[PDB]
């Protein structure tokens, strides 16, 4: 056995990427295995919809996808088909049936810092609703009053994103939390992902 | 149904000096307050935004503090348009509560009151009514007792009080004092006076009428 | 940025009435708005939420199953049914904007109202009667002596009192309406002048009611 899918980079990198701009990873032609998941022992969430949380070395697949986003805690209940709230809404939502696992757990030892970490943003409103794994970066300042904002944000002159303010005195709430959800697939092409023998 | 208490419900601010209002709350809200100012006669306006947030447009002077379930408005630098009724609201979960009041007012040095007398017109009396009535002037501290006294008797009914609000101008006050009866008992009685205590004054001034 | 109430008024127990809100110098199609109203000596209270389009309404517990909100974004307007009107309803109603637009998350207000009265009461219109405060001897004081008129007795609350045609506006003081037994409103007004100026000039009282058509002037009388 000696290629292997690199799954340290998405579960283990220095700092994930906001919750409105997140990442898409493609994982194919490698050999997965499972078992190195649980060096996050402490797993707050552990979801796995349309597939068994255990045999998951069973089946040779495509591709999986990894999608990673950071969260406040409070809203990691958004993460589910069929849900609605600030985040389905408008930062990143589910596809109405699902297949694969979502896995969160808790970083307040790393991202909260003492002054407020002002890395993460989210984003407020927008005309329409996202799609499922659809991804918006669009910064534009809503005009409500009658006189024009001309690039500055001011009254009736709206930015459409605010940071989490992140701080080590907090509750069980409002305190980070990081997610990955890894999608599985199959589709005509030969399956070139499954589990060392 | 979170309670949000805010304290104290009065208060009176010198021309200078730092005042502090609370406002607290049953339940932990993280920053998901606001705080606003309405002076008597106009609308509300927006102060201050998630309890530290200065809001664009407003003075300096006004600042906010607190996180969990303990906030804090704090005035600086006070001055005489700053005297108006400040509250706090909560905008966390259904349904929304607002505090309680808060009233400032402006302090200045005691003035002693002028009192003066009215007895009731003729018309009143072809009516088959009477009113006797006795005003207070220019006095700075509300504290002001009147009592009638009818044949040295003191009479605790159908008595009415009527108090102005803070003058603009040189913060002053003024007040009356009304006594209806029938024009029958009105007849039957001869003298009438009204007694006045306030702290600005050396001793109690009692004005009286009889006819 | 403004918004204007209108539609108060004063009903009888028991019957209906509405009440409209008018937004304008912005977009009012993008906003949500609340429904607020203040008791007499307490504290606000909420009452009602609508959204930007319409969908989601949110009523307080002690109104529910008799007031309905909704809104008119073509006509800009923002209105209010009450139906089966109680005597805890006596309030002042205001109407506010939520801060954000296209949001249904926030439930967060910046921009108030001047706010309308609702009276809940079965009494009967009545005239104001005015009387004047004649002057005595000892109601002058260092040169200066104090007289006035005493409105009395009327159910509509608001009565406009003037000197002079509105010329005498100083060291004139009116006091609040206060209630009585009977339950219609009276109160008065008191302007002080200089005792030199007593039987030289002429003092009349500007009483002038709106609900009724009351046209009754008095003007003082030395004595």
């Amino acid at each position: 056995i000696t290629n292997l899918c690199p799954f340290d980079e998405v579960f283990n990198a220095t700092r994930f990427a906001s919750v409105y701009a997140w990442n898409r990873k493609r994982i194919s032609n490698c050999v997965a295995d499972y078992s190195v998941l649980y060096n996050f022992a402490p797993f707050f969430a552990f979801k796995c919809y349309g597939v068994s949380p255990t045999k998951l070395n069973d089946l040779c697949f495509t591709n999986v996808y990894a999608d990673s986003f950071v969260i406040r805690g409070n809203e990691v209940s958004q993460i589910a088909p069929g849900q609605t709230g600030n985040i389905a809404d408008y930062n990143y939502k589910l596809p109405d049936d699902f297949t694969g696992c979502v896995i969160a757990w808790n970083s307040n030892k790393l991202d909260s810092k003492v002054g407020g970490n002002y890395n993460y943003l989210y984003r407020l409103f927008r005309k329409s609703n996202l799609k499922p794994f659809e991804r918006d970066i669009s910064t534009e300042i809503y005009q409500a009053g009658n006189k024009p904002c001309n690039g500055v944000a001011g009254f009736n002159c709206y930015f459409p994103l605010r940071s989490y303010g992140f701080r080590p005195t907090y509750g069980v709430g409002h305190q980070p939390y990081r997610v990955v959800v890894l999608s599985f697939e199959l589709l005509h092409a030969p399956a070139t992902v499954c589990g060392p023998k | 149904e979170i309670v949000m208490t805010q304290s104290p419900a009065f208060m009176s601010a010198t021309p200078g000096d730092k005042v502090n209002i609370s406002c607290k709350a049953s339940q932990d809200i993280a920053d998901d307050m606001n705080w606003y100012q309405q002076k008597p006669g106009e609308a509300a306006i927006f102060i201050i935004q998630e309890a530290t947030t200065l809001v664009p447009g407003i003075s300096p002077r006004f600042s906010g503090s607190g996180y969990g379930t303990d906030f804090t408005l704090t005035i600086n630098n006070i001055e005489s348009e700053d005297a108006a009724y400040y509250f706090c609201l909560q905008h966390d979960n259904f349904p929304l509560t607002f505090g309680g009041g808060t009233k400032v007012e402006i302090k200045r040095t005691v003035a002693a009151p002028s009192v003066f007398i009215f007895p009731p017109s003729d018309e009143q009396l072809k009516s088959g009514t009477a009113s006797v009535v006795c005003l207070l002037n220019n006095f700075y501290p509300r504290e002001a007792k009147v009592q009638w006294k009818v044949d040295n008797a003191l009479q605790s009914g159908n008595s009415q009080e009527s108090v102005t609000e803070q003058d603009s101008k040189d913060s002053t006050y003024s007040l009356s004092s009304t006594l209806t009866l029938s024009k029958a008992d009105y007849e039957k009685h001869k003298v009438y006076a009204c007694e006045v205590t306030h702290q600005g004054l050396s001793s109690p001034v009692t004005k009286s009428f009889n006819r | 940025v403004q918004l204007v109430e209108s539609g108060g008024g004063v009903v009888q127990p028991g019957r209906s009435l509405r009440l409209s809100c008018a937004a304008s110098e912005f977009t009012f199609s993008s906003f949500a708005m609340h429904w607020v109203r203040q008791a007499p000596g307490k504290g606000l209270e909420w009452v009602a939420l609508i959204s930007y389009d319409g969908s989601n309404k949110y009523y307080a517990d002690s109104v529910k199953g008799r007031f309905t909100i909704s809104r008119d974004n073509s006509k800009n307007t923002l209105y209010l049914q009450m139906n089966s009107l109680r005597a805890e309803d006596t309030a002042v109603y205001y109407c506010a904007r939520v801060s954000y637009p296209l949001t249904k998350y926030y439930y967060g207000m910046d921009v108030w109202g001047q706010g309308t009265t609702v009276t809940v009461s079965s009494a009967s219109t009545k005239g104001p009667s005015v009387f004047p405060l004649a002057p005595s001897s000892k109601s002058t004081s260092g040169g200066t002596a104090a007289l006035g008129c005493l409105v009395k007795d009327y159910f509509p609350e608001p009565v406009t009192v003037s000197w002079n045609s509105g010329a005498l506006t100083s060291g004139v003081h009116t006091f609040p309406a206060v209630l009585q037994s009977s339950g219609l409103y009276s109160l008065s007004s008191v302007v002080t002048v200089p005792s030199s100026s007593l039987g030289t000039q002429t003092y009349i009282c500007n009483v002038n009611h709106k609900p009724s058509n009351t046209k009754v002037d008095k003007k003082v009388e030395p004595k």
